[PDB]
């Protein structure tokens, strides 16, 4: 076990360290059939490295950084019921809202069609959908630490992610879920910190 | 011609060195730059310990099936060699094996000397038992393992793929095996793991006639090559 | 068209893909990057800050700030050390939280130097001297001071040098009690002028050299 | 019959005698159904060449050995029952741990999510898939034999591959068996020894 | 984007594929090499490799170390021979375990030259001559000295030379008993000097020439 | 990766087909060909070939 190694630092670099996919979130919808349906007719989720602790604690290893961000959606979908359920094959709206842009309230929401907001259109059986969102930050790093206040009498805008099926009358529900694979890529990060504990993640 | 041959304090007598084999044609070395690094440190003994060192003698007689012997295992408890390979704790050597066998011109029977990477025996689950030290163990023809397999399910015929050598009585009365460190590292703890093994099993068995000597030695003699190991090396800073 | 033939390992989704990607913003201008002082390009390099070993990781010491101070005094020449630090700065509980510790945590092999610096917090007017034994790996760690003598040492004259180094060189992955002891003796007692405080306190900072090398990744981070 | 031949030694050599793929595993999976589920939720199998007598003695010719790894996942899948199965196409994680890294104990364990792990997603219909592992070797060459011990009063680690569906509240009790084919790739051996009898194979 | 027309063997799986593969450990430094002594790159090196052949494999001798010697003794002048060993080193339960039968076992195909070489392993006094003949293919082997002698052989003396070799060069492909006959007679009766034992071994090995070629893999290895 | 758009005509086995394919016997060493007297390299060689005509295909 114990073998002589020679100097080798590549996978230390902060791009071997942080550009590894990983799933950030597991979105979900169900198929858009007035049976007795709610919130369920579409997902949304506000991108954000706060909810996975193994890239949160990589980044809050530092105060400062810049990355685009190649995003990977793994959709996965069954039929809800014992039904015998029939479905042609559901095609799948992907919008990424950017950063500072008015998000969906409804599955027929105008945003859904504006031309602001790019969305992918998945066929389900296909291969998982991918984007590249560059570095979309008004600042000119993404700040994970930020010693201030709004108003004097932390947080950082990377987009949302809005999700529906575009099929629009179909007989039997037909469960989805979208499982998001973030990718840091061209990672630059400034002034290092101690790492937290894994206590208050 | 008869070469008489010293290391150190320790001096022997070989007929010739006629015919005497290097494992794989590669000849004992130290470890070199370019597999090795200043901040993983090995340093070089090879000024003492690496001497001739000659085991008990064994008794080749009619019945024998074999004897084997580990490395550096059969050296540990053989003066300096014996010592570092405890004191360090990692450590390589190539060996100068030379098994000589005396018998009269009225003996006969063969003998093949088999150098093995990683002789691995069994009938093993066992530090003791895998590892008889100086005085090695012994093969059987049915722990003690086989004759005809080596121990490892294997037809002794095909031993011959093994570094090796044929000490046939009425030709050379002796061989000699010049094995290179041979392992998967470049370095390795000595106590915990032996990298060859001899293996010395009569091919041809003995006979003689009337009223000769009924048992004949095989001696072994044994000299570390290149012996090298860690690694105390320590920089303070002011 | 131009005749192909899909391969193997088409349509799917390997994690580690390293491939291109359309843009969603390709219109977008990006606000460019300033220099921000303090850039870091390899996580080694925050492995290479001496930061401070919490030594004292008793019930009660344990999360405080006497965690990290070993406390010299006057009492019975017993030879026994001061402290006795294993080298095994992933799985030591503490080297283990030390910031190399802490990226050697997200590797899988690692080898190179350590350098342990031990610092003297005492009186200006004190005097004496302690010993710095190295025991290598495979050695159990010595328990008087001669064995540590005729040992690898440092005798460290605390009214000369207020700071001892030591470069441990055969630092290497446990697996997936070795790798050596810094242990710290009494020489001589401590020798205080007048009324000085008998009651010192020594720190601990250990980093890596630039030497050192990690590799493969083992992020193992969960609630 | 008795044809005059050429050298020719193309075929004996280490590549074109080891490089060859050949099933060294099924795994089998059953689909996340809430009906009896066990253990059969997801399937482990330690890499290794002892359980395939044909590579196991192609090797044990030698003593030492280096090795990059393609591994080809051939996936199958039926329904378990008589039942009118209908699902909709099933997604497949094949997630590779690398030697020396936590292996899942459950569907659910955080390691399915782990950056470090690679996993394929495999859609169900598709392509079989495929990675190359390099060689993932501790020391400088993988070692059959080892005449040695771990501790002083044989097997070396090559990683894991876990298998799971990713698709998660199926009706239909979906078995799936994933056949993998392993297919060394720039073989080097040391020390050659002789083969054994295929007695204890 | 680029117009393609996908073909015939597009997203099937050939074990014989050889195409490229995604690595999953693309930013791993693999442990680099090092000079391990013993690197073979071609199976026929051991092949080459002169291995001992189980000659009797009788109900009591095989599997045992008396396998592999042929005995000689003082015994009636019968012309038969000491041994008859025929060509087949594939299928022939002598020569098919030796290393190069072990090797030609995994292919289909084969041709070229086997060296065979005995070893004499009695006393430096012993003297004697032994009539080593070659029998071509298509031809019975020979059952007397006199038909041994009046076709390829050599008259190996016992005294002199302590081993006798033997190419025998047209051996090839069984299918999918011929080849040849190695035989050993006596030529004249063992003479020792004193009480000197009058039983004596032989051993015997084989292997391939540099010549020699193999092709078509044929791993036929199950429980 | 490459942007590509599959054509019609994806996907079908035109017999007439010349592509390439992928060898199943890649490491395996072809019998080499000897000069065989006698190759043809055109079916008309053979037509070029005086042959005797059958003139009287009467029933007997």
């Amino acid at each position: 076990r114990h073998v002589v190694q020679h100097r080798s630092r590549s996978e230390s670099s902060i791009e071997s360290f942080f550009a590894r996919g990983a799933c950030v979130t597991i979105m979900t919808v169900d198929n858009p059939a007035s049976t007795t349906n709610k919130d369920k007719l579409f997902a949304v989720w506000k991108i954000t490295y706060k909810d996975t602790v193994q890239l949160r604690r990589k980044l809050e290893f530092f105060t400062y950084s810049r990355f685009d961000m190649e995003l990977t959606f793994v959709v996965t979908a069954n039929f809800t019921e014992t039904n015998n359920g029939h479905a042609l094959n559901q095609v799948y709206q992907i919008m990424y809202v950017p950063p500072g842009a008015p998000v969906p309230e409804k599955w027929d929401d105008y945003t859904w069609q504006t031309s602001s907001n790019p969305s992918i259109f998945y066929t389900y059986g296909t291969a998982p959908a991918r984007i590249s969102v560059p570095y979309v930050g008004i600042s000119n790093a993404y700040s994970h630490f930020y010693d201030g206040f709004s108003k004097v009498p932390s947080l950082n805008d990377f987009g949302i992610l809005a999700v529906r099926v575009v099929n629009d009358h179909n007989p039997t529900k037909v469960t989805s879920k979208i499982r998001v694979y973030l990718k840091p890529k061209h990672i630059r990060v400034w002034c290092p910190r101690p790492p937290r504990a894994v206590a208050y993640y | 011609r008869v070469l008489q041959l010293t290391l150190g304090n320790s001096t022997i007598t070989t007929q010739e060195a006629a015919n005497s084999v290097v494992a794989y044609g590669r000849w004992p070395e130290y470890l070199r730059d370019s597999e090795a690094n200043p901040v993983d440190q090995p340093t070089e003994p090879d000024v003492a310990a690496c001497r001739f060192y000659t085991l008990d003698t064994v008794s080749w007689t009619k019945e024998s099936r074999g004897w084997w012997w580990k490395l550096p295992d059969a050296l540990r408890d053989m003066g300096l060699f014996g010592q570092n390979m405890y004191y360090h704790y990692l450590g390589r050597s190539g060996y100068t094996v030379h098994v000589q066998c005396n018998a009269s011109k009225f003996h006969q029977g063969a003998l093949g000397v088999f150098a093995v990477p990683e002789m691995c025996l069994a009938g093993h689950t066992s530090y003791q038992n895998a590892n008889p030290g100086e005085k090695g163990g012994t093969f059987t023809g049915t722990f003690c393992p086989v004759d005809y397999l080596l121990g490892n399910g294997t037809l002794l015929g095909n031993a011959f793929v093994f570094p090796h050598q044929i000490i046939n009585l009425r030709t050379n009365n002796c061989a000699t095996l010049v094995l290179p460190y041979v392992n998967s590292l470049s370095i390795d703890s000595m106590v915990k793991h032996n990298n060859w093994g001899i293996a010395i099993l009569p091919l041809a068995p003995l006979n003689f006639a009337s009223e000769s000597s009924p048992e004949i030695p095989i001696t072994l003699t044994i000299a570390p090559m290149c012996c090298e190991f860690n690694g105390l090396r320590n920089i303070t800073l002011p | 068209g131009l005749p192909v033939m899909n391969t193997p390992g088409s349509n799917q989704y390997l994690t580690a893909d390293n491939f291109q990607s359309p843009c969603a913003l390709p219109e977008f201008d990006v606000t460019p990057p300033i220099d921000i002082p303090g850039e870091v390009k390899n996580m080694m390099e925050l492995a290479e800050i001496d930061t401070m070993i919490p030594f004292d990781l008793s019930a009660t010491k344990k999360n405080t700030m006497e965690m990290y101070r070993v406390r010299l005094s006057d009492k019975p020449h017993t030879d026994d050390p001061i402290l006795c630090l294993s080298l095994s700065p992933a799985s030591d509980p503490r080297l283990s939280h030390t910031m190399l510790g802490e990226i050697l945590n997200y590797y899988t092999h690692w080898a190179g130097s350590l350098k342990f610096t031990f610092l003297f917090c005492g009186s200006m007017m004190a005097t004496g001297k302690l010993l710095v034994s190295y025991a290598p790996p495979g050695a159990d760690p010595p328990k008087k001071r001669k064995e540590a003598m005729l040992g690898t040492h440092v005798i460290w004259d605390i009214g000369l040098q207020s700071s001892c180094t030591m470069v441990v060189p055969w630092i290497s992955n446990t697996t997936y009690t070795e790798g050596g002891y810094i242990s710290v003796f009494y020489q001589t007692r401590i020798v205080v002028p007048l009324s000085t405080p008998r009651e010192m306190d020594i720190l601990g900072f250990v980093s890596a050299c630039n030497d050192f090398s990690v590799r493969l990744l083992r992020d193992t981070t969960h609630i």
